[PDB]
Protein backbone atom coordinates (compact mmCIF):
# COMPACT_ATOMS: atom_id res chain seq x y z
CA UNK A 1 0.00 0.00 0.00
CA UNK A 2 1.03 3.21 -0.44
CA UNK A 3 1.63 5.80 2.23
CA UNK A 4 2.91 8.99 3.63
CA UNK A 5 4.03 9.55 7.06
CA UNK A 6 4.69 12.71 8.69
CA UNK A 7 6.88 13.64 11.67
CA UNK A 8 5.02 14.54 15.05
CA UNK A 9 3.42 17.87 16.20
CA UNK A 10 6.12 20.07 17.27
CA UNK A 11 6.11 22.97 19.56
CA UNK A 12 8.78 25.61 18.73
CA UNK A 13 9.01 29.24 20.22
CA UNK A 14 8.93 32.00 17.88
CA UNK A 15 11.63 32.95 15.79
CA UNK A 16 12.83 29.45 15.39
CA UNK A 17 13.69 27.20 12.52
CA UNK A 18 12.11 24.01 11.63
CA UNK A 19 12.12 20.93 9.30
CA UNK A 20 9.06 18.81 8.84
CA UNK A 21 9.35 15.41 6.88
CA UNK A 22 7.40 13.11 4.74
CA UNK A 23 8.42 9.87 4.19
CA UNK A 24 7.02 8.22 1.50
CA UNK A 25 6.38 3.65 1.28
CA UNK A 26 5.19 1.71 -1.37
CA UNK A 27 6.09 4.13 -4.07
CA UNK A 28 9.03 5.87 -4.98
CA UNK A 29 8.92 9.69 -4.82
CA UNK A 30 11.35 10.27 -7.27
CA UNK A 31 8.60 9.22 -10.07
CA UNK A 32 6.01 11.93 -8.28
CA UNK A 33 5.40 15.64 -7.58
CA UNK A 34 5.30 16.47 -3.72
CA UNK A 35 3.56 19.07 -2.35
CA UNK A 36 2.84 21.11 0.80
CA UNK A 37 -0.05 22.37 1.90
CA UNK A 38 -1.24 24.62 5.08
CA UNK A 39 -4.30 24.46 6.93
CA UNK A 40 -5.19 26.73 10.12
CA UNK A 41 -7.90 25.68 12.47
CA UNK A 42 -11.73 26.13 10.95
CA UNK A 43 -9.57 27.37 7.48
CA UNK A 44 -9.04 26.67 4.15
CA UNK A 45 -5.93 24.60 2.09
CA UNK A 46 -3.04 26.70 0.88
CA UNK A 47 -0.39 24.85 -1.48
CA UNK A 48 3.01 26.37 -0.32
CA UNK A 49 4.42 25.02 -3.27
CA UNK A 50 6.04 21.51 -5.00
CA UNK A 51 9.13 19.25 -5.61
CA UNK A 52 10.33 16.81 -8.45
CA UNK A 53 12.65 14.75 -6.47
CA UNK A 54 14.37 13.99 -9.52
CA UNK A 55 16.69 16.69 -10.63
CA UNK A 56 14.99 18.68 -7.55
CA UNK A 57 13.19 21.24 -9.05
CA UNK A 58 10.88 23.71 -7.08
CA UNK A 59 7.83 26.22 -7.43
CA UNK A 60 6.09 28.21 -4.37
CA UNK A 61 3.01 29.62 -4.48
CA UNK A 62 4.69 33.29 -4.42
CA UNK A 63 3.01 34.39 -0.71
CA UNK A 64 5.58 30.95 0.98
CA UNK A 65 8.73 32.07 -1.10
CA UNK A 66 10.76 33.35 1.43
CA UNK A 67 9.14 31.31 4.18
CA UNK A 68 9.05 27.69 2.94
CA UNK A 69 11.86 26.00 1.44
CA UNK A 70 11.34 22.12 0.38
CA UNK A 71 13.62 19.26 -0.18
CA UNK A 72 13.62 16.14 -1.11
CA UNK A 73 15.97 13.14 -0.64
CA UNK A 74 15.30 10.23 -2.81
CA UNK A 75 17.32 7.96 -0.69
CA UNK A 76 15.03 7.23 2.07
CA UNK A 77 12.03 8.81 0.11
CA UNK A 78 11.75 11.70 1.86
CA UNK A 79 10.55 14.98 1.33
CA UNK A 80 10.95 17.85 3.84
CA UNK A 81 9.61 21.36 4.34
CA UNK A 82 10.98 23.98 5.89
CA UNK A 83 9.65 27.17 7.66
CA UNK A 84 11.88 30.06 9.08
CA UNK A 85 11.75 32.99 11.46
CA UNK A 86 8.69 31.53 12.70
CA UNK A 87 5.46 33.25 14.13
CA UNK A 88 2.36 32.52 15.45
CA UNK A 89 0.80 33.46 11.31
CA UNK A 90 2.80 30.16 11.01
CA UNK A 91 0.94 28.10 13.82
CA UNK A 92 -1.25 25.44 11.88
CA UNK A 93 -1.32 22.24 10.11
CA UNK A 94 0.97 20.98 7.33
CA UNK A 95 0.58 18.26 4.30
CA UNK A 96 2.39 16.63 1.92
CA UNK A 97 0.59 15.33 -1.14
CA UNK A 98 1.63 12.77 -4.29
CA UNK A 99 0.58 15.01 -7.43
CA UNK A 100 0.23 12.32 -10.05
CA UNK A 101 -0.64 14.86 -12.67
CA UNK A 102 -4.14 14.58 -12.59
CA UNK A 103 -5.19 14.83 -9.03
CA UNK A 104 -3.40 14.04 -5.08
CA UNK A 105 -4.14 10.68 -4.42
CA UNK A 106 -2.39 10.70 -1.33
CA UNK A 107 -2.27 12.55 1.80
CA UNK A 108 0.30 12.53 4.57
CA UNK A 109 -1.91 12.62 7.91
CA UNK A 110 -0.23 15.91 8.62
CA UNK A 111 1.76 17.69 11.14
CA UNK A 112 0.57 19.97 13.96
CA UNK A 113 3.12 22.96 14.39
CA UNK A 114 2.56 25.36 17.20
CA UNK A 115 4.43 28.43 17.01
CA UNK A 116 4.21 29.82 21.05
CA UNK A 117 5.89 30.58 23.83
CA UNK A 118 4.02 28.11 26.47
CA UNK A 119 5.62 25.44 27.81
CA UNK A 120 4.36 21.87 26.58
CA UNK A 121 2.18 20.90 29.59
CA UNK A 122 0.05 17.57 30.19
CA UNK A 123 -3.68 17.49 30.94
CA UNK A 124 -5.27 16.49 33.83
CA UNK A 125 -8.25 14.21 33.22
CA UNK A 126 -11.45 14.31 35.83
CA UNK A 127 -13.90 11.82 35.23
CA UNK A 128 -17.40 12.74 34.78
CA UNK A 129 -19.79 10.71 36.36
CA UNK A 130 -23.76 11.54 37.00
CA UNK A 131 -23.95 12.09 40.48
CA UNK A 132 -27.65 12.29 40.76
CA UNK A 133 -30.42 11.11 38.31
CA UNK A 134 -34.11 6.58 33.24
CA UNK A 135 -33.70 5.15 29.84
CA UNK A 136 -30.13 6.28 28.65
CA UNK A 137 -27.06 7.40 30.20
CA UNK A 138 -24.60 10.09 29.63
CA UNK A 139 -21.46 10.08 31.21
CA UNK A 140 -18.04 12.21 30.17
CA UNK A 141 -14.38 12.89 30.63
CA UNK A 142 -12.47 16.46 31.42
CA UNK A 143 -9.50 16.97 29.65
CA UNK A 144 -8.31 19.97 31.47
CA UNK A 145 -4.67 22.23 31.09
CA UNK A 146 -2.57 20.45 28.54
CA UNK A 147 -0.54 22.07 25.75
CA UNK A 148 0.17 22.50 23.22
CA UNK A 149 -2.34 20.62 20.74
CA UNK A 150 -3.17 17.25 20.36
CA UNK A 151 -4.88 15.28 22.04
CA UNK A 152 -7.12 11.79 21.34
CA UNK A 153 -10.02 11.10 23.45
CA UNK A 154 -10.67 6.58 23.63
CA UNK A 155 -13.18 5.29 25.42
CA UNK A 156 -12.78 1.16 26.08
CA UNK A 157 -9.63 1.92 24.26
CA UNK A 158 -11.64 1.94 20.99
CA UNK A 159 -14.70 -0.09 22.10
CA UNK A 160 -17.56 1.59 21.51
CA UNK A 161 -17.77 3.95 19.03
CA UNK A 162 -21.23 5.88 18.55
CA UNK A 163 -23.17 7.55 21.30
CA UNK A 164 -19.57 9.49 21.07
CA UNK A 165 -18.95 13.23 21.67
CA UNK A 166 -15.50 14.81 21.55
CA UNK A 167 -16.09 18.49 21.80
CA UNK A 168 -13.08 20.70 20.30
CA UNK A 169 -10.63 22.31 22.88
CA UNK A 170 -10.59 26.26 23.57
CA UNK A 171 -8.12 28.13 25.72
CA UNK A 172 -9.00 28.43 28.93
CA UNK A 173 -6.26 30.29 29.86
CA UNK A 174 -2.43 29.50 28.66
CA UNK A 175 -3.95 25.98 28.56
CA UNK A 176 -6.48 24.10 26.55
CA UNK A 177 -9.27 22.53 28.03
CA UNK A 178 -11.55 20.13 26.18
CA UNK A 179 -14.37 17.67 27.03
CA UNK A 180 -15.76 13.88 25.71
CA UNK A 181 -19.15 12.56 26.01
CA UNK A 182 -20.04 9.17 26.03
CA UNK A 183 -23.53 7.64 26.35
CA UNK A 184 -24.43 3.81 27.33
CA UNK A 185 -27.52 2.57 27.93
CA UNK A 186 -28.78 2.36 31.64
CA UNK A 187 -27.86 -1.25 32.49
CA UNK A 188 -24.39 -0.59 31.26
CA UNK A 189 -22.67 2.35 33.09
CA UNK A 190 -23.04 0.26 36.39
CA UNK A 191 -22.16 -3.12 35.83
CA UNK A 192 -19.74 -2.61 32.70
CA UNK A 193 -16.52 -0.86 33.19
CA UNK A 194 -16.28 2.53 31.48
CA UNK A 195 -12.86 4.27 30.73
CA UNK A 196 -11.49 7.37 28.72
CA UNK A 197 -8.18 6.65 27.31
CA UNK A 198 -5.71 10.44 27.08
CA UNK A 199 -3.32 10.74 24.47
CA UNK A 200 -0.92 13.82 24.85
CA UNK A 201 2.04 12.99 22.54
CA UNK A 202 3.97 16.19 22.99
CA UNK A 203 4.64 15.46 26.89
CA UNK A 204 4.12 11.83 26.32
CA UNK A 205 1.28 11.25 28.14
CA UNK A 206 -1.46 8.26 28.09
CA UNK A 207 -4.16 8.08 30.52
CA UNK A 208 -6.81 5.93 31.15
CA UNK A 209 -9.80 7.07 33.69
CA UNK A 210 -12.43 5.06 35.01
CA UNK A 211 -15.58 6.59 35.69
CA UNK A 212 -17.04 5.92 39.13
CA UNK A 213 -20.29 7.26 41.05
CA UNK B 1 -1.16 33.57 -10.34
CA UNK B 2 -4.40 32.02 -11.93
CA UNK B 3 -7.07 32.85 -9.32
CA UNK B 4 -9.96 30.77 -8.58
CA UNK B 5 -13.42 32.21 -7.33
CA UNK B 6 -15.50 29.32 -5.78
CA UNK B 7 -18.99 29.80 -5.31
CA UNK B 8 -20.89 29.94 -2.33
CA UNK B 9 -18.84 30.40 0.86
CA UNK B 10 -21.46 27.93 2.46
CA UNK B 11 -25.07 26.34 2.55
CA UNK B 12 -27.85 23.73 3.15
CA UNK B 13 -29.74 21.53 1.75
CA UNK B 14 -32.38 19.02 2.94
CA UNK B 15 -31.65 15.59 2.14
CA UNK B 16 -32.42 14.02 -1.23
CA UNK B 17 -32.12 17.92 -2.22
CA UNK B 18 -29.38 18.56 -4.93
CA UNK B 19 -26.45 21.19 -4.45
CA UNK B 20 -24.20 22.69 -7.27
CA UNK B 21 -21.03 24.44 -6.51
CA UNK B 22 -19.17 26.51 -8.49
CA UNK B 23 -15.56 27.61 -9.36
CA UNK B 24 -14.37 30.01 -11.99
CA UNK B 25 -10.35 30.59 -13.17
CA UNK B 26 -9.03 34.02 -13.85
CA UNK B 27 -8.01 32.23 -17.26
CA UNK B 28 -8.98 29.30 -19.37
CA UNK B 29 -7.14 26.45 -17.84
CA UNK B 30 -8.73 23.80 -20.79
CA UNK B 31 -10.52 21.38 -17.53
CA UNK B 32 -7.44 20.86 -15.61
CA UNK B 33 -9.46 21.02 -12.61
CA UNK B 34 -10.17 18.90 -9.78
CA UNK B 35 -12.30 18.88 -7.13
CA UNK B 36 -12.06 17.54 -2.96
CA UNK B 37 -13.67 16.95 -0.03
CA UNK B 38 -12.44 17.32 3.44
CA UNK B 39 -14.63 16.37 6.44
CA UNK B 40 -13.24 17.57 10.00
CA UNK B 41 -9.92 17.00 11.60
CA UNK B 42 -9.35 14.59 8.35
CA UNK B 43 -7.16 15.47 4.94
CA UNK B 44 -8.42 16.09 1.96
CA UNK B 45 -9.89 13.07 -0.47
CA UNK B 46 -10.14 13.73 -3.93
CA UNK B 47 -13.26 13.58 -5.80
CA UNK B 48 -13.49 14.62 -9.74
CA UNK B 49 -9.98 15.01 -11.97
CA UNK B 50 -9.88 16.66 -15.27
CA UNK B 51 -13.15 18.53 -14.49
CA UNK B 52 -15.43 15.64 -15.03
CA UNK B 53 -13.78 12.10 -13.99
CA UNK B 54 -15.13 10.51 -10.74
CA UNK B 55 -11.85 8.70 -8.61
CA UNK B 56 -12.01 5.58 -7.74
CA UNK B 57 -14.53 4.82 -5.07
CA UNK B 58 -16.46 7.50 -5.35
CA UNK B 59 -20.05 7.30 -6.07
CA UNK B 60 -22.06 8.45 -9.27
CA UNK B 61 -24.07 11.28 -7.50
CA UNK B 62 -21.07 13.07 -7.62
CA UNK B 63 -20.64 14.94 -10.74
CA UNK B 64 -18.44 17.35 -12.47
CA UNK B 65 -19.15 19.70 -15.19
CA UNK B 66 -18.38 23.02 -17.29
CA UNK B 67 -14.94 23.62 -19.52
CA UNK B 68 -12.74 26.60 -20.22
CA UNK B 69 -13.02 28.90 -16.99
CA UNK B 70 -15.97 27.79 -15.35
CA UNK B 71 -16.68 24.27 -13.70
CA UNK B 72 -19.07 23.53 -10.99
CA UNK B 73 -19.42 20.49 -8.84
CA UNK B 74 -23.05 18.79 -8.43
CA UNK B 75 -24.12 16.30 -5.65
CA UNK B 76 -27.78 15.35 -6.80
CA UNK B 77 -29.19 13.37 -3.98
CA UNK B 78 -28.18 14.60 -0.72
CA UNK B 79 -26.93 12.27 1.84
CA UNK B 80 -26.28 13.06 5.60
CA UNK B 81 -22.54 11.69 5.21
CA UNK B 82 -22.26 14.42 2.63
CA UNK B 83 -21.78 17.19 5.28
CA UNK B 84 -18.34 18.49 4.68
CA UNK B 85 -16.10 21.30 3.06
CA UNK B 86 -15.51 21.48 -0.62
CA UNK B 87 -12.52 22.59 -2.47
CA UNK B 88 -12.13 23.34 -6.28
CA UNK B 89 -7.89 23.41 -6.99
CA UNK B 90 -6.46 23.99 -10.49
CA UNK B 91 -3.39 22.76 -12.17
CA UNK B 92 -3.76 24.65 -15.63
CA UNK B 93 -0.85 26.19 -14.39
CA UNK B 94 2.16 26.32 -11.43
CA UNK B 95 1.59 27.53 -9.09
CA UNK B 96 -1.43 25.55 -8.55
CA UNK B 97 -4.16 26.78 -6.77
CA UNK B 98 -7.15 25.85 -4.57
CA UNK B 99 -10.81 27.70 -4.36
CA UNK B 100 -11.81 29.23 -0.80
CA UNK B 101 -13.76 26.12 -0.67
CA UNK B 102 -17.47 25.59 0.54
CA UNK B 103 -18.70 24.60 3.79
CA UNK B 104 -21.51 22.64 3.45
CA UNK B 105 -24.40 21.47 5.73
CA UNK B 106 -27.45 19.31 6.22
CA UNK B 107 -30.86 20.97 6.65
CA UNK B 108 -33.12 18.56 8.83
CA UNK B 109 -35.95 18.77 11.14
CA UNK B 110 -35.87 20.77 14.27
CA UNK B 111 -34.91 19.09 17.33
CA UNK B 112 -34.33 19.03 21.39
CA UNK B 113 -30.91 18.09 23.05
CA UNK B 114 -30.32 15.81 25.82
CA UNK B 115 -28.81 17.82 28.74
CA UNK B 116 -26.76 16.42 30.78
CA UNK B 117 -25.43 18.94 34.30
CA UNK B 118 -21.73 17.40 35.59
CA UNK B 119 -20.96 18.32 39.09
CA UNK B 120 -17.07 19.20 39.70
CA UNK B 121 -14.67 15.98 40.46
CA UNK B 122 -13.07 15.34 43.52
CA UNK B 123 -9.53 15.07 41.87
CA UNK B 124 -10.17 18.55 40.61
CA UNK B 125 -11.58 19.78 43.75
CA UNK B 126 -8.17 18.34 45.08
CA UNK B 127 -7.16 21.10 43.34
CA UNK B 128 -8.54 25.12 43.67
CA UNK B 129 -10.47 24.77 40.79
CA UNK B 130 -14.43 23.26 40.29
CA UNK B 131 -15.66 22.93 36.74
CA UNK B 132 -19.48 22.01 35.55
CA UNK B 133 -19.74 20.95 32.30
CA UNK B 134 -23.00 20.69 31.11
CA UNK B 135 -23.73 18.94 27.72
CA UNK B 136 -26.38 19.72 25.14
CA UNK B 137 -26.45 16.69 22.83
CA UNK B 138 -28.04 15.69 19.20
CA UNK B 139 -29.88 18.80 18.45
CA UNK B 140 -30.88 21.31 15.08
CA UNK B 141 -31.13 23.81 14.79
CA UNK B 142 -26.95 24.31 15.85
CA UNK B 143 -27.87 27.50 17.33
CA UNK B 144 -29.16 27.59 21.28
CA UNK B 145 -28.16 29.95 24.69
CA UNK B 146 -26.45 28.30 27.35
CA UNK B 147 -27.48 30.37 30.76
CA UNK B 148 -26.46 29.33 34.04
CA UNK B 149 -27.49 29.86 37.69
CA UNK B 150 -25.77 29.78 40.68
CA UNK B 151 -28.26 29.23 43.16
CA UNK B 152 -31.29 30.87 42.09
CA UNK B 153 -29.60 34.28 40.51
CA UNK B 154 -27.01 34.98 37.77
CA UNK B 155 -23.72 36.16 38.67
CA UNK B 156 -20.17 36.45 36.58
CA UNK B 157 -17.74 33.79 36.95
CA UNK B 158 -17.12 31.91 33.77
CA UNK B 159 -18.38 30.36 30.83
CA UNK B 160 -17.12 28.22 28.00
CA UNK B 161 -18.79 26.81 25.04
CA UNK B 162 -17.79 23.87 22.61
CA UNK B 163 -19.45 22.85 19.50
CA UNK B 164 -19.06 20.08 17.56
CA UNK B 165 -19.18 19.76 13.74
CA UNK B 166 -22.50 18.37 11.84
CA UNK B 167 -23.09 14.60 12.57
CA UNK B 168 -23.14 12.31 9.76
CA UNK B 169 -25.34 9.89 11.15
CA UNK B 170 -28.42 12.32 12.45
CA UNK B 171 -27.28 15.43 10.97
CA UNK B 172 -27.37 17.17 13.98
CA UNK B 173 -24.49 19.38 16.26
CA UNK B 174 -23.43 18.87 20.29
CA UNK B 175 -22.41 21.15 22.28
CA UNK B 176 -20.55 21.81 25.58
CA UNK B 177 -20.80 24.64 28.16
CA UNK B 178 -18.61 24.69 31.32
CA UNK B 179 -18.88 26.73 33.85
CA UNK B 180 -15.68 27.60 35.50
CA UNK B 181 -14.83 27.85 39.26
CA UNK B 182 -11.89 28.31 41.99
CA UNK B 183 -13.07 25.74 44.62
CA UNK B 184 -13.84 27.87 47.36
CA UNK B 185 -15.88 30.32 45.55
CA UNK B 186 -17.81 26.21 44.94
CA UNK B 187 -18.38 25.56 48.85
CA UNK B 188 -20.48 28.02 48.71
CA UNK B 189 -23.52 28.11 46.66
CA UNK B 190 -25.44 25.05 46.80
CA UNK B 191 -27.78 24.86 43.22
CA UNK B 192 -25.81 24.71 40.12
CA UNK B 193 -27.96 24.90 37.05
CA UNK B 194 -27.56 24.86 33.21
CA UNK B 195 -30.65 25.89 31.00
CA UNK B 196 -30.67 25.97 27.56
CA UNK B 197 -33.18 28.17 25.13
CA UNK B 198 -36.32 27.26 28.35
CA UNK B 199 -34.75 23.85 29.36
CA UNK B 200 -33.46 22.98 32.42
CA UNK B 201 -31.04 20.31 34.14
CA UNK B 202 -29.31 20.92 38.06
CA UNK B 203 -28.17 19.98 41.02
CA UNK B 204 -27.17 20.47 44.68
Amino acid sequence: EVQLQQSGAELVRPGALVKLSCKASGFNIKDYYMHWVKQRPEQGLELIGWIDPENGNTIYDPKFQDKASITADTSSNTAYLQLSSLTSEDTAVYYCARDTAAYFDYWGQGTTLTVSSAKTTPPSVYPLAPGSANSMVTLGCLVKGYFPEPVTVTWNSGSLSSGVHTFPAVLQSDLYTLSSSVTVPSSTWPSETVTCNVAHPASSTKVDKKKIP
Amino acid sequence: DIKMTQSPSSMSASLGESVTITCKASRDIKSYLSWYQQKPWKSPKTLIYYATSLADGVPSRFSGSGSGQDYSLTISSLESDDTATYYCLQHGESPFTFGSGTKLELKRADAAPTVSIFPPSSEQLTSGGASVVCFLNNFYPKDINVKWKIDGSERQNGVLNSWTDQDSKDSTYSMSSTLTLTKDEYERHNSYTCEATPIVKSFN
